[PDB]
């Protein structure tokens, strides 16, 4: 009700995060209220090799 | 446990059991264990039987004209001395013969991979004819006398067709071996043979003899 | 006569290195009988070498003042004279290759970003695939240009950047 | 079988199948055509 | 559609729409995007049209210069017998031929682009005329013979452009390697059909036929 529909894709807009305009589906946009509720999932890795990240509402957009 | 193997006591393969013409459960490689590698296979098989016995055929005519007293070469070398004085030239002949295999081959490929393919009225209006009866055996216009119109007698024809061709095709490969020992022709190492056992193989160079 | 080179005939030079060459063959050629098999490889080597100074002297390559050929690269040079083999029409094979090897390999990786796990093949190539895609890109000309101005090789930045 | 030719999509395969192709075609051009440096024309 | 390039088994894509000469060849996949398939149509109109009325300047000259009627020089070297003529229109002829081209391919560009779009008052009393009913089927050039019903008589004009851009191609693939024009090859082809053939001039392989 907060957040993006779950298994929505959506891009990312964090300046400093290795996923940038590319899309990702949410796991869980967090209702129980805090800064950075939407849990978006990435198939790819990252140079740390994880897979999924939590961003703020204010930075993810739609879809392309 | 239904039918005679190679292998007296040995298992079956459990990709082929009795659908197949000549089939005996000889196949150690695990070819032809898809449906697909298997329905290429059998016609490739098929061909090879249905080219080994007409050349085995012309093989053994021409030797025996040449034996009897006729003008024939030997099977071997006899593309050398019937090119020098012919008026087809090699090369003309070749393309020729090329040309007329490929248009013919490609619609036998063509009703591999969808059967019927052919004997839609395209060429000068063959239907009912042109059109595979099964993976490998057309019908309709090859089979001009009505001896396939039976399933009782054509399961039975057809597996003997396999071992013919089989038979003729380890002949052909006889042919090469006993040319490249006795460079003579394949009737003529039948009669040194039979008016005298002696005169057997392991004689000539089948076995080293550095002592 | 351009950049003061001379047609490849005309040079003492490159007759003097063709004789030394052969004289350099045959002091050691003289060291076999003529049938066995060094022999008739020294042989068909010398057939070879006198083909290949015979075969370059057509249609014109400059050789400078040390008799060896120098290629020509400026088109205009290789036009207005008989050199538009030096390199001019080298370079359109090699674009074309490349060009037909690039456009295998983007149909490839763009056909294969469709199901799940590309990954795998790219480590297990679809090897049927590849085959229908290497019968099918000696007219990438044609589809690279239409392609262009259709639009569909143009990422509209979307894409992960740091500035 | 169906293994098999799944294995047959490496570095065995294409990479050795491809290059050996390449170094073949390659050999045999420069083989019956002996010794090029500049096109026809 | 008309009857298929390959009989049996070859499904087309995006040929099952209608249009002129479909026969459902397109193996490389070079017309699925309709815009481009939209241009290659008027591609081939071009080329075709061009090509038919090149082929009969080399054919139906050159049969009466072998019955010997007419002493015109062949198409390989009519281009050489020009200039050396004493009322000879030096070569301004290439530069002139691109301007008066130029003007008339950047109206058919136009209309391509814009079809049928002509202004009123553009060119002089003639903007009329220069509607084209279809792209590259255009009105006002055609005097009699387009107002039936019947006009699917277009497979006609494209199976002729096909056959003499073929026509054009063999002709400059003759007159290359066998030295001698289209008619001349003809008959000495009737003459021995055998001896002169591509194979004997064309491929590297067969001129090794040394027995
Ligand atoms: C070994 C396989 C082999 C096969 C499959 C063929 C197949 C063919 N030969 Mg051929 N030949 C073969 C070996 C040889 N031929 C010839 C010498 C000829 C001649 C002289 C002619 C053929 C011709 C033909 C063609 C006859 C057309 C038809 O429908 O029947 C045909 C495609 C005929 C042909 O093509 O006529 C147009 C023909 O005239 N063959 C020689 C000796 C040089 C052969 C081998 O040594
Ligand atoms: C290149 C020629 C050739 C080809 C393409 C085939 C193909 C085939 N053979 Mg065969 N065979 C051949 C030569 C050939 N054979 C010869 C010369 C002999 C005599 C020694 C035999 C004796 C033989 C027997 C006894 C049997 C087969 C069988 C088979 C089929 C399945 C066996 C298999 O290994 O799968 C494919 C093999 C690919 C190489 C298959 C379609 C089996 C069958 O069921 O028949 C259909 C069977 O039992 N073959
Ligand atoms: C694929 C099988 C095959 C092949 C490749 C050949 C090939 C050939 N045969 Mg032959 N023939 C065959 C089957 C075959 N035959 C069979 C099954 C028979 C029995 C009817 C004959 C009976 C036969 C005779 C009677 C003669 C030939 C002759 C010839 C040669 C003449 C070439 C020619 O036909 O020009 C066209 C040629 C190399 C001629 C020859 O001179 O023998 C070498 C010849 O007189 N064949
Ligand atoms: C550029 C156009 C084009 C091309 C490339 C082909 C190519 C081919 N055609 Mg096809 N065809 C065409 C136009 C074309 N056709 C048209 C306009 C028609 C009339 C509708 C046909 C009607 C036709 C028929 C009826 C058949 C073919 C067949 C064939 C194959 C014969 C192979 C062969 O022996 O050739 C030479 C090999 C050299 C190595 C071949 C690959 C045959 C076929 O496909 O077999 C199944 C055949 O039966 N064609
Ligand atoms: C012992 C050899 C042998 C045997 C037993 C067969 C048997 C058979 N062939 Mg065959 N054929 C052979 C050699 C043989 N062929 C050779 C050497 C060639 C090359 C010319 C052919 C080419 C050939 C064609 C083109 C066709 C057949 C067909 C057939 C089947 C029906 C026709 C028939 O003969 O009716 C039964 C005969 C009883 C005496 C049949 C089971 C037809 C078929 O079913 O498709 C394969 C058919 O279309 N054959
Ligand atoms: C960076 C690429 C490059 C460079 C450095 C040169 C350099 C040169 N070109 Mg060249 N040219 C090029 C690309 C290039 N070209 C391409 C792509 C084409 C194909 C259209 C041509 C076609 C061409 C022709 C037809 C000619 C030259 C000629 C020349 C020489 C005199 C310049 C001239 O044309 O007269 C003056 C320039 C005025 C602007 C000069 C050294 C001329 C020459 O051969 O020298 C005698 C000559 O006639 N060029
Ligand atoms: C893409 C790789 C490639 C290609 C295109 C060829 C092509 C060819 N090879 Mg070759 N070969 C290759 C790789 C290749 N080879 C490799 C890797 C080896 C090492 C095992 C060989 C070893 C080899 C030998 C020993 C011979 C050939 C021969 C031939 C020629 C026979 C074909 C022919 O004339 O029939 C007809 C063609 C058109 C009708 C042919 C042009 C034969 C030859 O030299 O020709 C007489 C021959 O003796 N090859
Ligand atoms: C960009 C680098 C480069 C370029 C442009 C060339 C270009 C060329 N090389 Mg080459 N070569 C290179 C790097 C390069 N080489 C390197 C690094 C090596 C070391 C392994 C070689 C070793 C080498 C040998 C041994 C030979 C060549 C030959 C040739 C010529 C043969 C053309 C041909 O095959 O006909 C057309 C090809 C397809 C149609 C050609 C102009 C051949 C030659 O000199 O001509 C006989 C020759 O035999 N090269
Ligand atoms: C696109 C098709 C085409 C092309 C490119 C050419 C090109 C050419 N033609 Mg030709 N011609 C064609 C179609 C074509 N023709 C057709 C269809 C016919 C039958 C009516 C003729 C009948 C013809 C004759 C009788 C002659 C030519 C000649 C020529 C050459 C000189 C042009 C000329 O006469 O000056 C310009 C003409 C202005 C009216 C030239 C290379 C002349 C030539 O050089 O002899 C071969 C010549 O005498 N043509
Ligand atoms: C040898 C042969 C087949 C051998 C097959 C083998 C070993 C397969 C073995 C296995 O696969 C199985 C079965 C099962 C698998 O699980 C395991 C393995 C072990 C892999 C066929 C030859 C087949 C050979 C054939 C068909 C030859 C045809 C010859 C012709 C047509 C001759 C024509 C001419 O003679 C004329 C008429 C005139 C002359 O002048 C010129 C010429 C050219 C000589
Ligand atoms: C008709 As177009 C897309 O080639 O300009
Ligand atoms: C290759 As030529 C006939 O143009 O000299």
């Amino acid at each position: 009700e907060i957040g993006p529909k779950r298994g929505s894709l959506v891009k990312v807009l964090r300046p400093e995060s290795y996923w940038y305009n590319q899309v990702g589906k949410v796991v869980s946009v967090d209702q129980s209220g805090i800064r950075y509720p939407v849990v978006v999932r990435f198939e790819n890795q990252n140079y740390a090799g994880v897979s999924t990240n939590n961003y703020a509402l204010d930075e993810i957009e739609e879809v392309k | 446990a239904d039918r005679p193997l190679w292998s007296p006591g040995s298992e079956p393969p459990a990709w082929l059991d009795g659908s197949l013409a000549g089939d005996y459960g000889f196949d150690p490689l695990h070819l032809s264990e898809e449906p697909e590698m298997r329905k290429w296979m059998v016609q490739a098989e098929l061909v090879h039987c249905r080219w080994a016995m007409l050349g085995v055929a012309g093989i053994l005519f021409t030797s025996i004209g040449a034996k009897a007293g006729g003008n024939f070469p030997d099977w071997y070398d006899a593309g050398k001395e019937l090119q020098k004085n012919s008026d087809i030239p090699l090369g003309s002949l070749i393309f020729t013969e090329l040309l007329l295999f490929g248009w013919v081959e490609t619609k036998r490929l063509y009703d591999l991979r969808n059967p019927g393919s052919q004997g839609d009225g395209s060429f000068l209006g063959i239907t009912d004819g042109l059109k595979g009866k099964e993976n490998g055996y057309p019908g309709g216009l090859f089979d001009p006398m009505g001896m396939s119109k039976n399933e009782a007698s054509f399961k039975e024809a057809k597996q003997k067709e396999v071992k013919n061709g089989r038979l003729a095709m380890l002949a052909f490969v006889g042919f090469i071996a006993q040319h490249h020992a006795t460079h003579k022709s394949p009737i003529d190492n039948l009669l040194d043979h039979v008016a005298d056992p002696f005169h057997v193989t392991f004689a000539t160079n089948g076995v080293s003899i550095p002592h | 006569d351009i950049a003061g080179l001379t047609p490849c005939s005309e040079s003492k030079a490159y007759n003097k290195l063709e004789r030394k060459e052969l004289k350099v063959l045959d002091k050691r050629l003289k060291q076999y009988e003529p049938g066995s098999a060094p022999y008739l490889a020294l042989q068909a080597t010398k057939e070879r070498t006198e083909n290949r100074f015979k075969t370059y002297a057509k249609q014109g390559l400059l050789c400078g003042n040390d008799g060896l050929p120098h290629l020509i690269s400026d088109p205009g040079l290789a036009l207005r004279f008989n050199h538009a083999g030096e390199v001019f029409i080298p370079t359109f094979g090699f674009l074309y290759v490349a060009g037909y090897i690039g456009h295998v390999g983007r149909q490839y990786i763009i056909l294969s970003k469709e199901d799940a796990k590309p990954t795998d093949k790219e480590i297990i190539l679809d090897v049927p695939l590849a085959l229908k895609l290497a019968f099918q890109g000696w007219a990438w000309p044609l589809a690279s240009i239409q392609e262009l101005r259709n639009g569909s090789l143009l990422e509209k930045d979307e894409n992960i950047t740091v500035s | 079988m169906k293994d098999f030719t799944t294995y047959l999509s490496t570095a065995p395969v294409v990479g050795l199948g491809w290059a050996i192709f390449t170094s073949g075609l390659l050999i045999e051009i420069n083989r019956f055509f002996p010794d090029p440096l500049v096109f026809s024309f | 559609d008309r009857p298929l390039w390959y009989p049996g088994a070859t499904p087309p894509a995006h040929l099952d729409g209608s249009m002129l000469g479909d026969y459902g060849f397109d193996p490389l996949r070079l017309g699925t995007n309709p815009d481009r398939m939209k241009w290659f149509r008027e591609a081939e109109l071009t080329n075709g049209r061009w090509a038919m009325a090149a082929v009969v300047g080399i054919l139906f000259t050159d049969v009466f210069t072998s019955i010997g009627l007419v002493g015109l020089p062949k198409w390989w070297e009519a281009g050489a017998q020009t200039y050396p003529i004493d009322n000879q229109t030096l070569r301004t002829l290439a530069i002139i031929e691109f301007l008066l081209f130029g003007w008339v391919e950047t109206k058919r560009l136009y209309d391509l682009r814009n079809p049928g779009s002509q202004g009123d008052g553009s060119f002089l009393g003639i903007t009329d005329g220069l509607k084209g009913t279809e792209n590259g089927y255009p009105g006002g050039i055609f005097d009699p013979l387009g107002y039936s019903k019947t006009s699917p008589e277009k497979l006609d004009e494209l199976q002729n452009g096909r056959l003499a851009m073929l026509a054009f191609l063999g002709f400059a693939s003759t007159a290359a390697v066998n030295g001698q024009g289209p008619i001349e090859s003809l008959q000495t082809h009737l003459a021995d059909p055998f001896h002169v053939t591509f194979a004997t001039n064309g491929v590297s392989i067969p001129h090794f036929t040394e027995f």
